[PDB]
RNA sequence: UUAUAGUUUUUUUA
RNA sequence: UUUUAAGAACUAGAUACUAACAC
RNA sequence: GUAUGUAUUUAUUUU
């Protein structure tokens, strides 16, 4: 019972049923002509029909261009078949979900069992006394249809279901978690910057524990504001989800509760978005987000999430003020929108721009408040309001580039005991990379 | 809504702090500009003469019948009420300007630009703030001494290092300890609260009624009154100089034991009612 | 019937006063500004459909629809007609094309939204729609005032 | 180390209530000031 | 490392 | 009738206890 | 990872 609660979660078996059937709502949902289809209509369903297994009912009635034969019902795989005894328009599919067991392995004796039972029987709701099962033991992946028959669906059904068991994330939401609880796993660059929009999801700020006096002796732990950071690399409108410590209240060990408020506000600002402006990417390097962010993104495939695959330097987002300034005054949890860049769209491409964003990072990582006085060090030239890096000139950005830069590599040589002299250029460029 | 009693005339220089004896009620100490120390009967009782430069800071014992004033001339000194003379001079602060006194402990605390807190004997030494300390105040529990400082924070501190620190403020001049263990502190444009209070530009001392009302003195000259409960503010006045419009100002207050003790920078003391 | 009659008067333009913002007596006169400004932006993007996302187009006026017919009866809650006023007032202001984008953040997260160059709310379905929308007016009025 | 660990008989258990009873007579003194200075004021409430 | 985790003697190969 | 603290300033950190925080 | 414990006075008791 504990590892199956795991597997199942966020009423993952609903969105199993959604993502399954739903996105055959889809691939239905568009065939019109060669099956002669008007239109698809199905009654919209109740939250309870997918966990409850008293009784069923008609799921999505294909009501036809003109008319269709009725055979004596078959299987999907069940061959030869003599369509006119009858004819309808209306008609359903009823399409379900049972995880099986050791007994009962075979589906189809379930399939025409319930199907057949459901059918004649009268709590069943039928618009068309005519229609297909579709059942799946998740346990042993099967599937199977015992409809009645007109004409035409057969393969439609039998390759699509190739496709579904093979496709609709859900399943490989399980086939992942599965695999989790198991420990089975079978043994033996630049285009971040491409049209489509690629955005940064970083935590690290998200949850910052407090170490405070505990009453008697001991250490104490508690948390003061973060938020969440995301900024498309492009074209630089930060994203900051405000994080209010009232939100932590009563629960549990916020290490669990922290990933799963960044998955769910992330993906509420994605949702919320229009289509033209949300992403085709993501991209984080705190890879505990995965299972949070995925299992909220089943409702997206269209979305495609991808992470690291190289090593990166991005929490020191905190340490560079006015965004942090803002962290600490909010009453209320709240979207702020800000600028990444200062204006580097003007004097440079957002290439070299990121480059230099990263170097920038990076000698805040390290040695930090040296840096932040390099920056700092002349004021005499003020950051306005909108910009957040010291406001420079061409030649004041270039050299800070240089020197930043050269903090890792110096610090580097002495500070992780081997020397900078001796160097390869594919491992300073590693560094600089990453 | 508040009013204006009485006006007693009387120091030569400003009026820096008031404190109020905390048994009999029955007068005042008020330090001023010009080193002395008049104590007001709640008519002029006597003066306490002894420093040789301004009076920053009084402060009256509860369980002793003593008073500890400090000045800006580095010392911090001891006055036996019964008998009307010094008793003892500290040390360990090369101007001071806070002295609070620890209610169980028979401690001092006292601060000023050194940057640091002095825990006194009737021992500790606080390092701390970035900048001056301006107020500092006394508590039984935990964190015994609050802090409030030019570097615009306040450091609860823990005496037996830094308890707890609030940032929230944008120099904080003044605090004061409510009678429900919370505290006000105060900065330029926004007087917030501690384990808001609504303010237009008021810049740039408190002070606790028991019935929870929250006095805020201004240096505009504007006596801007609040519930402390809410954050609301029900009465804003103006004081009349003096017989320069930039002498009107509110440099300490004070609460009795229904009256209200405001040394003015117009060389004045007012009660108001 | 005063919404059917302010809806008729020409006396009033698209430009939003702030102070206006959170003004109790003048809401329904700010509730037909936000009809009449809206309106006035899909007027320019249909006069330049071309030559901006034309497939978006008719979506975007389709869920728009009711947003439109409610400013224009008053039947928007107080709090939801000062996050969308907000918007599209800074929304007006070329170089306050980012306050209008946070407000908007707000908006689409349930908070309310104040004019920041000058608590919460509930969504719904129908509602949820005609926000999505608003973006697309912001991102067509960046592209308009950057392209002529 | 030594010379300091010596000198403490109790137990965990023992010296928590020291401090639960302190913590107890700080409540008193302040509930009582309380009270003094309500007295300063005249009105008089009543001890819980 | 997760859907936890004081008693349930805590930990070894062919 | 009681009492008297050597005083002030500057400095780095080692050994420390612990941390529902980071493999 | 927790049991366990503590306070949570709003509606004016006669001079």
């Amino acid at each position: 019972k504990i590892s199956l609660i795991q597997i199942f979660r966020a009423h993952l078996w609903q969105k199993i049923h959604e993502s399954i059937v739903f996105d055959i709502c889809q691939i239905l949902d568009g065939e019109l002509d060669v099956l002669q289809i008007e239109s698809v209509t199905k009654e919209t369903v109740h939250p309870r029909k997918s966990y409850k297994m008293n009784s069923s009912a008609a799921d999505i009635t294909m009501e036809s261009v003109h008319e269709w034969e009725v055979s004596k019902p078959s299987l999907l795989h069940e061959t030869n078949d003599s369509f006119k005894g009858l004819i309808t328009n209306k008609m359903w599919f009823d399409v379900q979900l049972r995880y099986g067991d050791y007994d009962s392995h075979d589906i189809s004796r379930y399939v025409r069992a319930k199907f057949l039972d459901y059918t004649t029987d009268n709590v069943s709701m039928y618009p068309s006394p005519t229609g297909v099962m579709i059942g799946i033991d998740l346990a042993y992946n099967m599937y199977d249809a015992y409809g009645n028959w007109f004409n035409g669906l057969k393969p439609l059904i039998q390759n699509s279901m190739r496709t579904i068991m093979k496709a609709n994330p859900a399943l490989y939401v399980l086939r992942e978690r599965i695999r989790k609880g198991l420990q089975i796993y079978q043994s033996s660059y630049a285009e971040l910057f491409n049209n489509d929009i690629k955005l940064f999801v970083d935590d690290t700020n998200v949850y910052r524990v407090t170490v405070h006096k505990t009453f008697e002796g001991n250490v104490a732990t508690k948390a003061i504001n973060g938020c969440i950071f995301t900024l498309n690399p492009k074209t630089g409108h930060l994203f900051l989800k405000i994080i209010h410590t009232s939100v932590w209240a009563g629960q549990k060990r916020l290490s669990q509760l922290a990933k799963w408020k960044t998955a769910e506000e992330v993906s509420a600002l994605v949702r919320s978005l229009p289509k033209e402006e949300q992403p085709k990417q993501i991209i984080v390097t705190r890879k505990a987000m995965l299972d949070p962010l995925e299992v909220h993104m089943l409702d997206f495939p269209n979305i495609a999430i991808r992470p690291t695959e190289l090593r990166l330097p991005f929490s020191a987002a905190m340490s560079i003020d006015k965004l942090s300034d803002v962290v600490m005054k909010a009453t209320e949890p709240q979207m702020v929108l800000f600028n990444i860049y200062d204006d580097w769209l003007d004097r440079i491409s957002s290439y070299t721009a990121f480059s230099r964003l990263t170097l920038l990072l990076r000698a805040l990582k390290t040695n930090e408040e040296s840096a932040k006085m390099i920056l700092l060090s002349d004021p005499t030239i003020t950051i306005k309001s909108y910009h957040l890096w010291p406001s420079f000139t061409d030649e004041q950005w270039i050299t800070i580039e240089s020197q930043m830069r050269d903090l890792i590599l110096t610090e580097y040589g002495r500070k992780y005991n081997v020397n900078i002299s001796a160097l390869t250029q594919t491992e300073i460029k590693d560094i600089i990379l990453g | 809504p508040k009013k204006v009693i009485r006006n007693y005339p009387g120091h030569p220089e400003g009026t820096t702090a008031l404190k109020f004896l905390p048994k009999t009620g029955h007068l005042i100490l008020s330090g001023g500009n010009d080193h002395t120390i008049k104590i007001w009967d709640f008519e002029c009782l006597r003066d306490f003469q002894g420093h040789n430069k301004p009076i920053k800071a009084l402060r009256f014992t509860e369980d002793c019948q003593s008073f500890l004033s400090s000045s800006f001339d580095r010392s911090v000194k001891i006055w036996d009420t019964e008998t009307g003379k010094v008793k003892t001079r500290l040390h360990l602060n090369s101007p001071a300007d806070v002295e609070s006194r620890p209610t169980n402990p028979h401690e001092f605390i006292v601060g000023l630009s050194n940057s640091k807190i002095l825990h006194y004997d009737d021992v500790q030494t606080y390092d701390h703030h970035l900048s001056s300390i301006l107020a500092l105040k006394y508590f039984p529990d935990g964190s015994k001494f609050i802090s409030s400082s030019e570097d615009k924070t306040v450091r609860i501190w823990e005496n037996q290092v830094p308890i707890k620190q609030i940032s929230d403020t944008a120099s904080m001049p003044f605090l004061n300890v409510h009678p429900n263990y919370f505290c006000a502190q105060s900065m330029d444009n926004r007087i917030y609260s501690f384990s808001k209070y609504k303010r237009h530009p008021k810049k740039i001392h408190s002070s606790a009624g028991y019935g929870i009302s929250l006095a805020f003195s201004g240096d505009g000259r504007y006596i801007c009154s609040g519930d402390s409960k809410s954050r609301l503010f029900t009465w804003d006045w103006n004081t009349s100089r003096l017989l320069i419009p930039g002498n009107k100002p509110i440099t300490q207050v004070d609460w009795h034991p229904s009256k209200v003790i405001c040394s003015g920078a117009a060389g004045k003391i007012y009660v108001c009612d | 019937r005063i919404q059917e009659a302010i809806a008729q008067d020409k006396t009033i333009s698209v430009i939003i006063d702030p102070s206006q913002i959170g003004s109790t007596e003048g809401k329904p006169l700010l509730s037909m500004k936000c009809n009449l400004y809206i309106h006035e932006i899909l007027s320019r993007w249909k006069a330049s459909l071309e030559a901006y996302h034309p497939e978006l187009f008719l979506d975007t006026k389709k869920a728009l629809f009711p947003l439109l017919l409610q400013l224009r009866r008053n039947q928007l809650a107080p709090d939801l007609l000062i996050s969308l006023a907000t918007v599209l007032y800074h929304l007006q202001q070329p170089k306050e094309i980012n306050l209008a984008v946070q407000s908007y953040m707000k908006l689409s997260i349930g908070n309310v939204a104040w004019p920041i160059g000058v608590a919460n709310i509930m969504i719904d379905e129908r509602t949820r729609l005609w926000i999505t929308s608003i973006k697309r007016l912001i991102t067509f009025e960046e592209w308009y005032t950057s392209n002529h | 180390e030594a010379r300091a660990r010596l000198l403490n008989t109790q137990g965990k258990k023992a010296t928590r209530k020291i401090r639960e009873r302190m913590l107890e007579e700080s409540k008193r003194i302040a509930e009582l000031q309380k009270r003094r200075e309500l007295k300063q004021a005249g009105i008089n409430v009543a001890i819980k």
